[PDB]
């Protein structure tokens, strides 16, 4: 089995500048025919992957000009010139030369770097039905922000809570490079209703103080 | 070209799992069709092969995988099959149907090797407590993934945050948000559309003010 080592894990680039990612195997793949049977993919956020490149070099249909593919032997370099949004997400390399099997790489990972986005943070108190069940989350948003280093916190009657807390980010959107963030703090019914103000805080770069959003039971 | 991808689910340690795909866009009967798996901890592992009535229906399977899983391809249907006998815990994963090493993607189906019970989702409405407004959607307590989250039947899509879902002791929590502009909730109604295929549900919560 041939390994395919993609090199780094992620990278970050600004648009219209380029970008290149590496992509060793164990041997060369060189055929005894022609050259490689090395092909780039990419994989959107929430999509399956998408062959971009075949045979080292050749743009498979509908790819545009920006993306190219260098490399010969062990090592293989794909370059986007001018980078856009929607290239990000993640870029695999697989192999069909020395097969079976026919393996994969372990992705690199492209990040917009984009300017500074602080959160827009919303909070929810629980809603009549979870409480009928029993239940009590909060939930806190978190929504278009970048860089994706953020910490939240969760604060019940002024004093911090950190177990029942679920978190969640989704992926950089490529409409506007940011990521979101959804904080649930999870409660039983019994302990929701012994305590009135219920606050998550968000810390970020973009910021000196932190976000707060909050409210009391008492709405 | 498009290739669609059925069956998958929930499926007990040990037990066996049939996945169909359905191919369009291109002559199924020319091409190699291979099945391929994804998950955090694998990532992208190959796993079977098929060729033409012109190469013997040739087939290969990846080391593991070997002596449990058959693949098998209908060129009259124009779908490639993939049995999957004793299923472990490791076969967890998302699978996606693919024609040639590999040319076109199917969208993938999501198995879940555990031998807990199919669970549907409860929705709860997120309605606030700006010239925005945010409103969101909480599911909760669903076993396996995926459910897929929808605003207004996918009409509203550009102001849309969907959160990947987490598994805790509650089964699985996921949340959505959607943000559009205050002058327009709640006169024209916003509702989150939440479909579990595993349970064969569907959930529709129109998000009204508190």
């Amino acid at each position: 089995d041939v390994v395919m080592t993609q090199t780094p894990l992620s990278l970050p680039v600004s648009l219209g500048d380029q970008a290149s990612i590496s992509c060793r195997s164990s041997q060369s793949l060189v055929h005894s025919n022609g050259n490689t049977y090395l092909h780039w993919y990419l994989q959107k956020p929430g999509q399956s992957p998408k062959l971009l490149i075949y045979k080292v070099s050749n743009r498979f249909s509908g790819v545009p000009d920006r993306f190219s593919g260098s490399g010969s032997g062990t090592d293989f370099t794909l370059k986007i010139s001018r980078v856009e949004a929607e290239d990000l997400g993640v870029y695999f390399c697989s192999q069909s030369t020395h097969v079976p099997p026919w393996t994969f790489g372990g992705g690199t990972k492209l990040e917009i770097k984009r300017a500074d986005a602080a959160p827009t943070v919303s909070i929810f108190p629980p809603s009549s039905e979870q409480l009928t069940s029993g239940g009590a989350s909060v939930v806190c948003f978190l929504n278009n922000f970048y860089p994706k280093d953020i910490n939240v916190k969760w604060k019940i009657d002024g004093s911090e809570r950190q177990n029942g807390v679920l978190n969640s980010w989704t992926d950089q959107d490529s409409k506007d490079s940011t990521y979101s963030m959804s904080s649930t703090l999870t409660l039983t019914k019994d302990e929701y209703e012994r305590h009135n103000s219920y606050t998550c805080e968000a810390t970020h770069k973009t910021s000196t103080s932190p976000i707060v959003k909050s409210f009391n039971r008492n709405e | 070209v498009n290739l669609e991808e059925s069956g998958g689910g929930l499926v007990q340690p040990g037990g066996s799992m049939k996945l169909s795909c359905v191919a369009s866009g291109f002559t199924f009967s020319n091409y190699w069709m291979n099945w391929v798996r994804q998950s955090p901890e694998k990532g992208l592992e190959w796993v079977a092969q098929i060729r033409l009535k012109s190469d013997n229906y040739a087939t290969h399977y990846a080391e593991s995988v070997k002596g449990r899983f058959t693949i098998s391809r209908d060129d009259s249907k124009s779908s490639v099959y993939l049995q999957m006998n004793n299923l472990r815990a490791e076969d967890t994963g998302i699978y996606y149907c693919t024609g040639g090493v590999f040319d076109y993607w199917g969208q993938g189906t999501t198995l879940t090797v555990s031998s807990s019970k199919t669970t549907p989702p409860s929705v709860y409405p997120l309605a606030p407590g700006n010239s925005m407004v945010t409103l969101g959607c909480l599911v909760k307590g669903y076993f396996p993934e995926p459910v897929t989250v929808t605003w207004n039947s996918g009409a509203l899509s550009s102001g849309v945050h969907t959160f990947p879902a987490v598994l805790q002791s509650d089964l699985y929590t996921l949340s959505s948000s959607v943000t559009v502009p205050s002058s327009t909730w709640p006169s024209q109604t916003v509702t989150c559309n939440v479909a579990h295929p595993a349970s064969s549900t569907k959930v529709d919560k129109k998000i009204v003010p508190r």
